[PDB]
């Protein structure tokens, strides 16, 4: 199997757990304020992209040399 | 001292060394890009295969643009070209002179008067006629009638292989 | 405004005398690793106020500008974007 | 040294004798010197690495 | 512009041919060779690239002939002037999967999918950006994105909707020399060989460099002692004034 | 700017009590930072000198003052090349700054202003 | 008499590189000069070498630039030669004018080789920007497209203008030809600029970094300068080895290896960077032909430095608070630099009118000011 | 896929052949030249095609 | 030089464009070779490879 998706649960746990949290909280707001009705005429929606992006940064910058390592 | 002299040369001479060593490097590679590129490298050299092709048949190959005529000529074509006499021959040579394996006439294709195709097989020494002012090319592809001055010019071609041959 | 050898266009020079010696007979590194050190040392201390004054201001702009211009574009952002423009 | 730059120096077409006739040898040398080195620090790595293989 | 506009940046990955000393791995060459004929092939040209270019690089005289022999490409017309076709040779360049443009948008949803002859050199972040995207679809678009139809989600590209699915799976491509072919492997193999197919000088380039370095350096060291040499009477002048 | 300029406008100053009591410190420390004088240099050896009332104003030096200047001028070029600095007595001392030129190129100065105003003249 | 003074071609070769009088001060901020001259040299031999092999139609050019790089001997290195040397041209021309700027080198008596110097600055931008387009990439269209569109802001016969420019209705082939065309030109012109400046310079010779005559102490150009000079040609070919062998592609854009598509707008559109100080003083004023007006003024105003600038003593080694006038304005021209490139978002906007300011007010305020008060306090302070 | 239009002003003259190959099986092996530069390509210009077409 | 040899030089100018405009308006090919009229054919030889006139 992909060496990458074992690397990246890892660091997602450890080291880039706070970055993982946001993520998480985000979602959660997002898909409860996607359930409520009324949200398609709303001013603002919300994505997640930008806790997403922290999240990914913070993983590849703990994984990337070991993932090259090991190919 | 001479020695004193000598030091300060050497650093003079070292820099002039590596300023020829230097030069002659950036000459040889820049001036390099006026030799043929690797695209024109690629289009010479056709090879081609010898095995589809018949006794008593000519292939007509592209090469330089140029079309060159491979006949697989057969034993007696071979003996019909080997008689005439290479005293009495505009451009007087012999099959052997022309060909380096006598079952494989290779030839530039264009009539050596103004350059157009001779057709094959018809003429009148039986070998090719060019229709263009009517000169007659043998089974060496050598001129016999007609206006042309030269011979079918022969490419330079190598049995790279027994089966293939490179232009 | 300039002559040549010989009329250069100085005033008279008299009552100089001037010195010096072979490129053969001198060391040329003579006190290299002084210069080196203390005279480069002298030298880039005078100067360094005229680099790091400027330097350091148009940096400083830089760095507020980029990092206001990075916060505007966050949903943090969203409302003091919307003013902006 | 009075010898070496007698032969070598002092006449200015043997010096430049003897630097064109260097750099000769230092560019021959030195091409030698450097295709060896680099293909030491890229080992297994180049096509004359793997090419036993095909 | 939002982090999304732009895409998020990729990863610095180490490289084989990172270094100034460094040349591509020629193994990764010819399995990302592979990779791309057996996967990017179907949507993307790689039309500056011809069959001779392969030789000595990822294989043998032998093995790129035998490449072009099995495709045909249209000859010179016949004596009557009818259309003919030909075996490849390997001056031929690498054909492509469409005929045109508007064919390959059809194929695509409407997107066109580039040629990817210098796509290493075309993109911000090159070898990575490459690898980031290939193996940077995440199995859910983060709460609250809206694709559009036919898009899918990958955050390295601007935007985030890319008209190119995921195509790299554990075990597509079944590599000739064992290796296991997981995505993060072909991915790392085929953004080596795109490299390689926008830069092919770059391990001579690097060479001369070198060479270049080395002797720059020697004469830009000679040159201060011939200069400081001659300088010298003028560094060490002296004067005794003695005022008229 | 002529000479002229600079030296009335700096009249000006040092009458006022107000402006010298804030200018001539400044000035002072302004002299200080510039360095020219750890070069050996006097202030009017800086003076830019390609020009026709300078060069008129320069073979007006007495020939002393002449010789001393292109003395000073070859020694700050050779402390320029070598990336020194004067030491000991070639240091220029404030009392030593003396402005031996601005009485020549002034007097050259009043005579080509004299010579611009007398040709604009109107007879009345 | 010797043959090199005597035979009067020989004479004029003598009398600029090798008896030529120079100050013995002069400082490695004169190298620049020479490295100008060699920069010139490298792009007449690389730019006439990929003449040999580029194709100027539009449906050939981006070709003919991959097979320079695929299939020319040495060609690779050919291209990135000419591309790299034309961001050192404008790194060492920087200097140069930087040099000029800070050690006086404008004023009296060398107002003429300083105005000369003007225009071969307009010539090599010029010349840059022609050569830019000739790959035909996205920036090169994109770029050409923005860049001859600032013409239409001329009045009444702008557009009319604009359309005489292209060859027709946009950017295309026509464009590409006469581009073509007139950047062989250019350089040549760009070159007899250079030799005018030098004869202009010739009268008066080099100024030094005191600001002083060099009558008093003169060196010959050979063989002092001639070698401290190779010092410089080699740091340089150290920096162009790293550029051209090692990091071919860090000062180009990557949209530039993407064919020119006349349907596609890039993300950003940008000049080379040694133009991005201009472009942001475009940016700043909102009009079109004011912005237009302030980019030209932005060049056209070094002209006046030789009236603005009041000081009685030449150039800046003696003056402290010239100096730090200086440091900012150049400090204030890279931000312009870098504003030219960022998106036109806040608080980029309004930072780069200020910037804008800031420049023209060197010019017109500050100088002035500051060397008015530098002549009281140099008489004031050595009373 | 291929498609045809109808020509406009700007649309070159189409030729009777698609090809040379074409164009020598029709002539008996023999390429009949463009005709758009003729007059300038031989010596007579004019009065040679009028000597060689009545000759 | 000026002004007798500028208005000298200014006759053999006119006399020199006078014969320029009699061949570039009335006879703009009697210079040439027809042959140059034909495509470059690497197959057909002309009848004659002469050099220009002034060679
Ligand atoms: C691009 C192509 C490559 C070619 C390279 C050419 C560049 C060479 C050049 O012109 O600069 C070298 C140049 C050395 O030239 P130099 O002839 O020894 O002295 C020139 C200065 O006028 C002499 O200035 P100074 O004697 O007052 O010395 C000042 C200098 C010290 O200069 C030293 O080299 C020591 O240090 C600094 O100014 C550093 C600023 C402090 C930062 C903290 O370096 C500088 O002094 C740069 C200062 C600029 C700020
Ligand atoms: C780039 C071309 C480099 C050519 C190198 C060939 C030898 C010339 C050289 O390095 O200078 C030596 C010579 C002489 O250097 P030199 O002038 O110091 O030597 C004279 C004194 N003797 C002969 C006693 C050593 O340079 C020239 O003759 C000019 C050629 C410049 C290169
Ligand atoms: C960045 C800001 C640089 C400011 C420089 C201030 C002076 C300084 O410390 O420099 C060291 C030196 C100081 O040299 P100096 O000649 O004044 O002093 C030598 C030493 N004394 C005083 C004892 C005689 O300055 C230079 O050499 C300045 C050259 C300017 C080049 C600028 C390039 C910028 C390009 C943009 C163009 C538009
Ligand atoms: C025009 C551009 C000028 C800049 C030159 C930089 C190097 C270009 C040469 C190519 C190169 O990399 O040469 C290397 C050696 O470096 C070298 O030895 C070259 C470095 C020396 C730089 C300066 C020397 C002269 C430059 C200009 C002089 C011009 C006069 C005549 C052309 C490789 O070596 P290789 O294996 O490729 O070499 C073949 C013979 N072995
Ligand atoms: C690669 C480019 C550099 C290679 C040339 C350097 C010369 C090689 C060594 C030869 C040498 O040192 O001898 C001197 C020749 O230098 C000379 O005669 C030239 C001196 C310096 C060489 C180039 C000058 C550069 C100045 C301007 C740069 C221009 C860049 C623009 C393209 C003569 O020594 P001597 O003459 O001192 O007397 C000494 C008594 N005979
Ligand atoms: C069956 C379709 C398909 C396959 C398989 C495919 N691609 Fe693509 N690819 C596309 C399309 C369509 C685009 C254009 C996407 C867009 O612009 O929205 C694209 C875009 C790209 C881009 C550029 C994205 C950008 O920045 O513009 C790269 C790089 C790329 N593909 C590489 C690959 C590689 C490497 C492979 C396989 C090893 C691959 N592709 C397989 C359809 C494909
Ligand atoms: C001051 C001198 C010159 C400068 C500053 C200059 C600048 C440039 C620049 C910036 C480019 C774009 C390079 C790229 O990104 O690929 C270019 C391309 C080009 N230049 Fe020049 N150039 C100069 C002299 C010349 C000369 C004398 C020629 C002679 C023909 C020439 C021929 C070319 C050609 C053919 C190209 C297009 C091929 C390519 O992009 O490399 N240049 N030039
Ligand atoms: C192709 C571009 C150029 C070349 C090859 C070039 C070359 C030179 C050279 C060799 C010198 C004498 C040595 C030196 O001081 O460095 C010089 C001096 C000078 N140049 Fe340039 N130059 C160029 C562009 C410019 C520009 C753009 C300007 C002005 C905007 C300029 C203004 C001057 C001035 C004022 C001097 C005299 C400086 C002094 O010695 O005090 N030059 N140039
Ligand atoms: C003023 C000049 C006077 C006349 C001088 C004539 C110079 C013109 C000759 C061009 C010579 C090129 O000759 C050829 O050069 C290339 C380098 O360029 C060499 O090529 C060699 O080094 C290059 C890099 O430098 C590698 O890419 C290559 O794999 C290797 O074989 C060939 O080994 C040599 O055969
Ligand atoms: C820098 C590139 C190298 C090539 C040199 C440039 C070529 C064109 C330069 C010629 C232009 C005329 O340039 C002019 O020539 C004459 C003699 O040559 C010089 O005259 C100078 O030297 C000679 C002796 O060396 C003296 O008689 C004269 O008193 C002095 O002024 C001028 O100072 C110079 O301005
Ligand atoms: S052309 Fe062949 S016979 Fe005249």
């Amino acid at each position: 199997p992909d060496p990458a998706i074992a690397l990246h649960e890892a660091a997602a746990e450890g080291p880039c757990h706070d970055f993982k949290h946001h993520f998480d909280e985000c979602v959660e707001r997002v898909t409860k304020a996607q359930e409520a009705e009324d949200y398609d005429h709303a001013e603002y929606k919300e994505d997640c992209v930008e806790e997403f992006f922290h999240l990914q940064h913070c993983i590849n910058d703990n994984t990337a040399d070991k993932l090259f390592r090991v190919l | 001292t001479d020695a004193n002299r000598l030091f300060s040369y050497f650093m003079i001479g070292s820099f002039g060394m590596l300023s020829a060593a230097g030069a002659k490097a950036t000459v040889q590679d820049f001036l390099s890009n006026m030799s043929a590129s690797a695209d024109v490298l690629a289009m010479a050299k056709v090879e081609v295969k010898l095995g589809a092709i018949p006794l008593g048949k000519n292939v007509i190959i592209k090469w330089r643009g140029k079309p060159i005529f491979i006949r697989h000529r057969t034993s007696e074509e071979i003996e019909e070209a080997n008689e005439v006499n290479v005293a009495t021959l505009r451009d007087p040579q012999t099959d052997d002179e022309r060909v380096q394996k006598p079952e494989w006439l290779v030839m530039i294709g264009v009539c050596t008067h103004l350059g157009c195709v001779p057709i094959g097989e018809a003429g009148d020494f039986g070998g090719w006629f060019c229709p263009c002012h009517g000169s007659h090319y043998d089974i060496s592809g050598r001129i016999r009638r007609g206006p042309a001055p030269l011979n079918l010019e022969i490419p330079e071609y190598d049995f790279a292989d027994a089966e293939t041959l490179v232009i | 405004y300039m002559g040549w050898w010989g009329h250069m266009g100085s005033p008279p020079q008299k009552g100089i005398a001037g010195y010096t010696i072979s490129p053969f007979a001198a060391r040329p590194f003579a006190g290299v690793v002084h210069a080196a050190i203390f005279n480069t040392f002298r030298r880039t201390k005078n100067q360094a106020l005229f680099v790091i004054l400027p330097v350091s201001f148009f940096y400083y702009v830089w760095t507020q500008a980029s990092e206001k211009n990075e916060w505007l574009y966050t949903k943090a952002g969203r409302h003091e974007l919307a003013k902006a423009l | 040294a009075t010898t070496f730059y007698n032969v070598f120096v002092k006449r200015n077409s043997a010096f430049v004798a003897t630097i064109l006739a260097s750099a000769f040898v230092f560019d021959m040398t030195f091409e030698t010197a450097i295709d060896n080195f680099w293909d030491r620090i890229n080992a297994g790595k180049q096509w004359k690495d793997i090419r036993h293989k095909y | 512009m939002t982090a999304a506009e732009h895409g998020l940046h990729p990863a610095e990955y180490p490289w084989p041919q990172n270094g100034m000393l460094s040349t591509f791995d020629h193994a990764s060459l010819r399995r990302g060779y592979q990779v791309y004929k057996e996967v990017c092939a179907a949507c993307h040209s790689l039309d500056r690239i011809a069959w001779r270019n392969l030789v000595g690089v990822t294989h043998t005289t032998d093995e790129a002939k035998a490449f072009a022999e099995e495709l045909e490409y249209d000859d010179e017309p016949d004596d009557e002037g009818n259309p003919r076709k030909r075996p490849g040779k390997l001056a031929d360049y690498i054909p492509g999967p469409y005929p045109n443009e508007q064919a390959a948008r059809a194929a695509n949803q409407g997107a066109l999918p580039p040629d990817l002859s210098l796509i290493a050199k075309a993109r911000h972040g090159g070898a990575d950006y490459i690898f980031a995207l290939l193996t940077g679809y995440p199995d859910e678009p983060p709460a609250g994105v809206v694709l559009a139809p036919g898009m899918n989600y990958n955050p390295y590209f601007p935007g985030g909707g890319i008209g190119m699915a995921r195509t790299l799976f554990d075990g597509v491509v079944e590599y000739e020399d064992g290796t296991p072919a997981t995505t993060s492997q072909m991915a790392k193999d085929v953004a080596a060989f795109l490299t390689w197919a926008a830069e092919p000088e770059h391990d001579e380039r690097k060479k001369l460099g070198l060479k270049a370095i080395i002797v720059i350096s020697a004469m830009l060291g000679l040159s201060v002692y011939i200069k400081k040499f001659k300088w010298s009477p003028i560094k060490n002048r002296k004067f005794i004034y003695n005022p008229p | 700017a002529s000479i002229t300029s600079v030296v009335k406008t700096s009249e000006l100053i040092l009458k006022s009590p107000l402006l010298s009591k804030i200018v001539v410190p400044l000035a002072k420390t302004y002299v200080k930072f510039s360095g020219y004088r750890q070069l050996g240099f006097k202030m009017n050896d800086l003076i830019i000198e390609e020009t026709p009332n300078m060069q008129l104003a320069l073979r007006r030096l007495p020939p002393t003052e002449s010789y001393d200047r292109v003395y000073r001028l070859i020694r700050a070029t050779q402390f320029s090349l070598s990336h020194k600095l004067a030491t000991g007595n070639d240091i220029t001392k404030p009392e030593e700054d003396d402005h031996y030129l601005i009485p020549y190129i002034l007097d050259v100065e009043a005579e080509a202003f004299e010579k611009d105003a007398l040709d604009n003249l109107e007879v009345v | 008499m010797a043959l090199r003074k005597k035979n009067s071609l020989l004479n004029m070769a003598n009398s600029y590189v090798l008896d030529s009088p120079q100050p013995s001060n002069l400082n490695y901020f004169w190298n620049f000069g020479s490295l100008l001259a060699l920069c010139l040299v490298i792009q007449l031999a690389t730019g006439i070498t990929l003449a040999m092999h580029y194709t100027s139609h539009a449906s050939l050019a981006f070709d003919s630039v991959e097979h320079i790089m695929r299939d020319v001997n040495f060609g690779w290195f050919i291209r990135y030669a000419h591309a790299n040397t034309a961001s050192f041209f404008f790194i060492c021309i920087y200097a140069h004018m930087g040099r000029n700027i800070y050690y006086g080198s404008y004023k009296t008596p060398r107002v003429l080789p300083w105005s000369i110097g003007v225009i071969i600055f307009l010539l090599l931008i010029i010349t840059a920007f022609m050569g830019y387009v000739l790959v035909f990439g996205q920036m090169s269209l994109w770029g050409a497209t923005v860049i001859c569109n600032l013409v239409s802001a001329i009045p009444w016969l702008g557009e009319d203008i604009v359309h005489f420019l292209w060859g027709g209705f946009s950017v295309g082939n026509p464009t590409l030809q006469r581009f073509f065309a007139l950047h062989y030109l250019m350089p040549f012109v760009l070159a007899v600029f250079a030799l005018l400046h030098l004869i202009a310079l010739h009268t008066a010779g080099s100024s030094n970094p005191l600001g002083i005559t060099s009558n008093v102490d003169k060196l010959s150009m050979h063989p002092y300068y001639s070698f401290k000079d190779l010092i410089t040609v080699f740091a340089f070919l150290l920096m162009f080895t790293l550029f051209v062998f090692f990091s071919p592609d860090k000062l180009g854009h990557p949209d530039n290896y993407i064919p020119a598509n006349p349907m596609v707008t890039p993300a950003s559109i940008v000049p080379e960077w040694y133009l991005l100080p201009f472009y942001a003083i475009l940016r700043a004023i909102p009009d079109k032909l004011g912005g237009v007006i302030a980019m030209v003024a932005a060049i056209l105003i070094l002209l006046i430095l030789p009236i603005v600038d009041r000081s009685i003593i030449r150039g800046n080694a003696f003056k402290p608070i010239s100096k730090l006038l200086f440091g900012f304005f150049i400090c204030n021209f890279l931000l312009l630099g870098v504003l030219g490139q960022v998106h036109i978002e806040p608080p980029f906007i309004v930072l780069g009118q200020i910037c804008t300011i800031f420049y023209f007010s060197y010019f017109l305020i500050l100088l002035p000011m500051v060397s008015t008060i530098e002549n009281i306090f140099f008489y004031i302070g050595s009373l």
